[PDB]
């Protein structure tokens, strides 16, 4: 197919680019370099960091916050770290565990008049989405946490939707009953202004032409199997995925300097043969291993350059 | 536990059957309910489960305690209504017993036969479900073959390795997942079809039984059905004497409600 | 569904109450059971669930069909015994009704009061469970504090990273797992203690009610209790006339069995 | 503590040595070298291979079977590959999923008179254990499959035990009943001769002085986390574990020949610092990466030598 990430750059209809992948892979650097490459073609790029360790702060040697802030050295790029995202994504762990279609709304309402912790999650997520859509960013690059998956969360409030539809159906009956037997408005209000943005972002997520997922792995059985499971789970949710980036590749020179370089090269060659056999319909972006002394903006620029065009010594 | 109280009240009523020493017959029921409430005061076991209809009304700002008292008093009036119904049934029993030692008797027997027939047909509707059990058997062969295919794929995947042949293992896992998803979709489609069939047959049964009931009313609206002396049940006599000054359209709903209650909570 | 047949048979018996046109009274019950079986022939819905006691007997080589017929005929004789019991109850009802329009009457009332009192005390034993509900409240504070500790550890673990500080994350996960295991052990210990307490109080209740029953027998073994003409129930009269040629020790077990059945399946 | 595996060799009370670990780690070579090292001190060593790929056949370039066969070049070592082990360990997946204490026996009996697939598993496992104990091997080295855990299976038949106890309790009551109402013996028989060996092997498994577990991982977050989960699950089952072996280590020479060698060395150094901080009460056996041309018996001997004494260039 193609060993580069040019299909993402040339697709100007993209508006939600997610970068996932579990394990020890340095996926934050890859996603930051992808955002840097995108900044050369778009008018404004945003980098959302849902990881708890704040890796993009170290990547750009700057300090970010929960609001979009200009990164130094670029005019289009903006960065934002939202720990509230993971804080409110840990809460629906029960919904993730059950993943039902009838009782999850019952659980949500039960916790609503018992502890009120879930509609607060909906408000926080809607506020983040409203800020993102109000700043009017061309593309948003999400650094999804290595553990968990908050992408499916948007498919949950459909129970809220038809519950509100039943509410509208019984609206013409509650009022005569209320008159017969005789705050109310704030709840229905906050629902009414927090639903449309959720629906816009959920409809954008399920559209393959304005939402993509890049899976980041390394040449190994464990990471390969984890990313295969991730791809299967993502396809089960009807979410587009077209590119995977393999990191920590050795690519030894023909000088044969080290035996261990060729041993690791043979291991990685086996794993990449398995990957290419399995992923003939994907974009396999092979990213080599950079020096320890090359850390920071220089490595981000190098990764962006190698993302634009394939690397081969 | 509510049926325990219902049975206790019913045995009390049958103990007070045909007893005219006290004129205040409905009051006798009032102290029956008072004793039941007093016994339930330290024995108020109940189970409250989350529903869907309450969600919309909770979102309408009505206080939760108000909704709880609404539902529990609605229940309470439900069982006191059923208990008054069985009270009137026992009074009727007294009436035909004293008659034994009379078009009212034939009317009583006919309305009883009609309501029992409707109820037994409703309860044997699951036996009438053979018309869709045949479709279940028709789809059973497809289900069996496409689960045998699942078993074959699963055993073949168990045969193949995972380390040095991850491509074939992943492809077979994808095929197994796709076929199992197809199985789940077929199962859900079968469940939805059965539920829709049950709903439509149930509403047809409801409309036919309503038609039978209204035909019975048109037949016996001008005919006395249950004749009792007025001063015996005079606190509520004017309500029960709905048609032609006799216990009619309230008696019918008493019969159908008590029979449905027993054959449902049974 | 079995209680549906029980209610139908009971209403049939109450329809045949005090009816001496046919001498063959127990046979009338025999055709009642025959009609029930005929109606159940296309309506034989039942649920069979796996138990523990059947495992040992299955391992003893007894054929499965033999065990199934054993259990289902055991059930069948159970409900026919309860139905014969309510039949005898209705005959007694006829007897005191014809008496209304007599030491047997006081004996009947006394044995009834004794059996209802025993049954209501047995059913309010859960209300008597306050002596262990107090221990539950005592342990509630320990449970609450040691789940608050769980919540604190969980939130602190959520705060810490996992990549660059895996040592602390793993140590906190170990602590959380150990404390949750301790919680599960405490919950299981509480459940076992409650189950043992229920078992011992239940066996104490059984022995005290057996003592009360045998005291009642010693009081009324030489006293007639339920007197009926012989030829009315003569097919089984010799069996029911266990003490002093009167319906005694079979009547007591009839009363207790029917009351336990109604207050259990209720 | 100690960077070598000498505690296993000097513990002459061991009789069941398991070698576990998921992922792409070459744990078969490590376990085979451990068995080779054990053959120098014991009178007879057995190598059981429960993996489906038959790796010990390639390690010794010989063909093995389901019976213990002498391996060439050694006088004490014996090898055996038992695919029936994994075939009958896949079946209790339902019991593994539920892991209950009351209903699993109900499920087992239900499948017993429905399909009879579980008592057959018990017979197969008892037959394997009976063969192992009848050949009278000093030590047995299990190569547990990377997926699943058949070690907990021995804790399941305790429900069978107290069910048989209830059977003995009702034995004095069934016989008078049988006389009142009037194959049986083969079932109770086969249970009676298949229980004691299961109990002996289960009691040996829970004894820390005659059963040990070696976890094999590599210097990486994914493998480290998988082995941490494995160790926690193993300790939850009250099963001894004292040694972990890390594979595919680079150990670059001070000549600084390759930049990529030092980059991988820094990554592995971070991961080993995390491991040693977490595992101060374990034996961390660091095994380097061997040449691709060194494959077969030579690499087995090299790994055995490096297991006996620590390797440091
Ligand atoms: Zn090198």
């Amino acid at each position: 197919l193609e060993p580069t990430l040019s299909n993402i750059i040339e697709q100007r209809s993209l508006k939600w680019i997610f970068v996932g992948g579990k394990g020890g892979v340095g996926k934050t650097t890859c996603s930051c370099s992808l955002a840097v490459q995108l900044s050369k073609g778009r008018e404004s790029v945003l980098i959302i960091s849902t990881d708890p360790a704040h890796n993009i702060s170290d990547a750009f040697d700057q300090k970010f916050s929960k609001v979009p802030t200009k990164v130094k050295g670029y005019d289009n790029l903006f960065a934002m770290e939202i720990d509230p995202s993971l804080g409110v994504a840990e809460l629906p762990d029960e919904f993730f565990e059950e993943d039902n279609m009838l009782s999850m709304g019952k659980k949500m309402m039960q916790e609503a008049m018992s502890a009120f912790p879930g509609i607060d999650e909906a408000m926080s997520y809607a506020e983040v989405m409203r800020l993102v859509k109000g700043m009017n960013f061309s593309v948003v690059v999400f650094d999804t946490a290595p553990t968990g998956h908050t992408l499916r969360l948007l498919n949950f409030p459909t129970i809220v939707e038809r519950g509100l539809g039943r509410l509208m159906q019984i609206k013409n009956q509650i009022s005569p009953f209320i008159s017969q037997m005789c705050n109310a408005d704030q709840l229905a209000s906050k629902l009414e202004e927090t639903l449309p943005v959720i629906r816009s972002v959920s409809e954008q997520f399920k559209d393959p032409e304005q939402t993509t997922f890049i899976c980041v792995c390394i040449a190994e059985f464990l990471s390969l199997y984890e990313t295969e499971r991730l791809i299967q789970e993502l396809a089960k949710c009807k979410i587009d995925t077209h590119n995977i980036i393999v990191n920590q590749l050795v690519f030894p020179d023909p000088e044969k300097p080290c035996k261990m370089c060729e041993a690791r090269h043979k291991i990685q060659a086996k794993y990449l043969d398995q990957m290419e056999d399995l992923y003939e319909d994907f974009h396999i972006v092979k990213l080599p291993l950079l020096p320890h002394e090359v850390r920071g903006a220089d490595k981000v620029n190098t990764f962006s350059a190698l993302l634009l065009e394939p690397y081969k010594p | 536990f509510r049926l325990v109280g219902c049975a206790l009240l019913a045995l009390g009523v049958r103990a007070f059957v045909c007893k005219y020493l006290s004129i205040f017959a409905p009051f006798l029921t009032l102290q029956l309910a008072y004793m039941g409430l007093y016994k339930y005061f330290p024995k108020s076991e109940k189970k409250i489960k989350t529903t869907v209809l309450t969600a919309a009304l909770l979102l309408s700002g009505i206080p939760a305690e108000v909704i709880n008292r609404s539902m529990d008093t609605y229940s309470k009036m439900g069982e006191v209504f059923t208990d008054l119904c069985v009270y009137f049934f026992t009074f009727i029993f007294c009436h035909e017993l004293l008659d034994y030692w009379a078009a009212d008797h034939w009317a009583w027997l006919l309305v009883l036969s009609f309501v029992f027939g409707c109820n037994v047909l409703r309860i044997l509707l699951p036996s009438f479900s053979s018309f869709m059990s045949r479709v279940l058997q028709k789809d059973a062969e497809q289900e069996s073959q496409m689960r045998a295919e699942i078993q074959d794929m699963k055993q073949e995947l168990s045969t193949v390795n995972m380390m040095d042949e991850f491509a074939r293992y992943a492809r077979l896992e994808r095929k197994i997942n796709k076929m199992t998803d197809k199985l789940k979709t077929h199962v859900k489609a079968r469940t939805a079809q059965l539920a829709k069939i049950k709903w439509v047959i149930s509403v047809a049964f409801y409309v036919l039984q309503a038609a039978l009931m209204i035909s019975l009313i048109w037949k016996y609206y001008s005919v006395p059905v249950a004749v009792v002396p007025s001063k015996w049940i005079t606190p509520l006599d004017r309500l029960v004497a709905f048609p032609t000054r006799v216990a009619g359209g309230v008696g019918i709903t008493c019969w159908i409600l008590v029979c449905n209650k027993v054959v449902a909570i049974v």
